[PDB]
């Protein structure tokens, strides 16, 4: 559940699979060696940009629109 | 009502000399039976019984609308449903009487008797609420009032065919409280058994919202590392310096330096003084009393007091103000603070330019409205 930050990660897009059918998917890679500025940075609940990444994911959270999950709408029962 | 007065003085040499006597035997009318006075476990019970008794399924979701809809949308459609009951028209005619509490575990009034209690939601007037803190123990009798029971259910119906099965309700809770005007209630002071202060006044600018808080490592005090608790603080602005009991009243206040910074405080309300919550409200004077021997910086500023504590969004803060759980407030109407007064009687609304506007994702608004409906809402309560 960390909140992430990442340097220079490169993107990358899928054209075809291992059976020679053509489907599409965008690949994400950080190649080895800091070069280009790659890397890592776990990031503080401190900055503006946690605050925005959190309420980002809440408001992606709250107003979904998806398919709800949990079909068996009895599990919960809260904290019991 | 079934007897004013006014009847004939009873007479009796005339009700043992009369040729055809008459006495309050001799003609009479048979009574129903007007009303009933209900222990308030019964009248919950009562609730709690009809609600379930009257719950039907079938009902809620209707045909043919319901024939569409999968089976996750229909438990939430169906997982939330409201019950109004007006006991007042039931035969005989309940009447609720109790003693009104407000309970520091929790800041909400209740009514209270020897059998239980039962919440409550009084409104001093419509479109106005309860706005003095001096009800607290006064008997309240009311004859016209409303009883509603709010169902949360958990259900786990398939389709519109398994609505009359009833193997599927799976959870049922309820959550019945009462509600009524102050105007339509006759209040009475409880007698009593039969056989050294300072205060100030202040008017507070808004109040944050009651909810469980954690707080700082006291500052100038023993360090004891809080944890959540129940409270809530005010903005407000102090209205003169502190005043002394003085007999009947309360006398003129130490001079107090006119400094803003010196009138704007925080008062911050946790632990058992949280049963003041429902009184306080924006836009008016309370006169704040704290007993006990008087004391310099007592209202002037915390500055400095035992395990003071102020909550993560508030530290640091200058002027906060611990109330302590035996201090009491006043609602203060005199005419000389009116012209201050008349923010009241008016609310304060943003304009729908301020709403429904792209110009601004990071600032708060408030509005009146009426409420269309409510329901459960599933992706913040499990899905996601």
């Amino acid at each position: 559940g960390s909140f992430l930050r990442i340097y220079s990660l490169h993107t990358k897009l899928q054209s075809m699979n291992s059976e020679n059918q053509t489907m599409l998917s965008l690949e994400f890679h950080l190649h080895g060696g800091t070069s280009y500025g790659r890397g890592i940075r776990v990031l503080p609940e401190s900055n503006s940009d946690v605050d925005q990444l959190k309420k980002d994911l809440e408001s992606a959270n709250l107003t979904a629109n998806q398919h709800s999950d949990v079909i068996c709408q009895s599990e919960p029962d809260d904290s019991f | 009502l079934l007897a004013p007065p006014g009847s004939p003085v009873r007479n009796a040499h005339n009700e043992i000399l009369e040729e055809p006597h008459h006495c309050p035997l001799q003609k009479y009318t048979r009574l129903q039976t007007p009303s009933s006075f209900p222990t308030l476990a019964t009248l919950k019970e009562e609730g709690q019984r009809k609600a379930w008794a009257s719950f039907d399924p079938k009902a809620l979701l209707p045909l043919p609308e319901a024939s569409y809809l999968p089976s996750c949308q229909l438990n939430r459609r169906l997982a939330w449903s409201w019950l109004c009951l007006l006991p007042s028209a039931f035969c005989p005619a309940q009447v609720l009487l109790g003693v009104l509490v407000a309970s520091s575990h929790k800041g909400c009034l209740q009514l209270r008797d020897q059998s239980g209690s039962l919440p409550c939601l009084l409104l001093a007037k419509h479109s106005q609420p309860l706005s003095d803190p001096r009800l607290i123990g006064c008997l309240v009798r009311a004859e016209r009032f409303q009883l509603i029971v709010e169902r949360d259910v958990r259900s786990s119906f398939p389709s519109w065919k398994e609505l009359s099965m009833p193997g599927f309700i799976q959870k049922q809770q309820a959550r019945v409280y009462v509600q009524f005007f102050l105007a339509d209630a006759l209040i009475l002071p409880v007698p009593r058994p039969c056989l050294l202060g300072q205060s100030r006044l202040f008017l507070l600018c808004h109040k944050e919202a009651l909810m469980k808080r954690n707080f700082c490592v006291p500052p100038g005090a023993s360090p004891e590392v809080p944890k959540p608790a129940l409270s809530f603080y005010v903005l407000g602005s102090w209205l003169g310096g502190t005043q002394r009991k003085e007999g009947t009243g309360w006398g003129l206040p130490e001079p107090q330096g006119n400094d803003d910074n010196d009138q704007k405080v925080h008062l911050i309300f946790f632990g058992s003084s949280v049963r003041w919550f429902e009184f306080l409200h924006p836009g008016q004077v309370y006169r704040l009393i704290a007993p006990g021997p008087a004391t310099p910086m007592l209202f002037e500023k915390d500055g400095s007091s035992c395990i003071s504590r102020r909550p993560l969004e508030l530290a640091g803060c200058a002027s906060c103000l611990t109330v302590q759980d035996n201090w009491t407030l006043e609602l203060e109407s005199s005419q000389d603070i009116q012209d201050v007064l008349d923010a009241n009687k008016s609310l304060p609304e943003s304009s729908l330019t301020d709403l429904l506007s792209d110009n601004f994702t990071d600032s708060l608004v408030s509005f009146s409205a009426e409420i269309l409906s409510r329901t459960l809402c599933e992706p913040l309560v499990a899905s996601l």
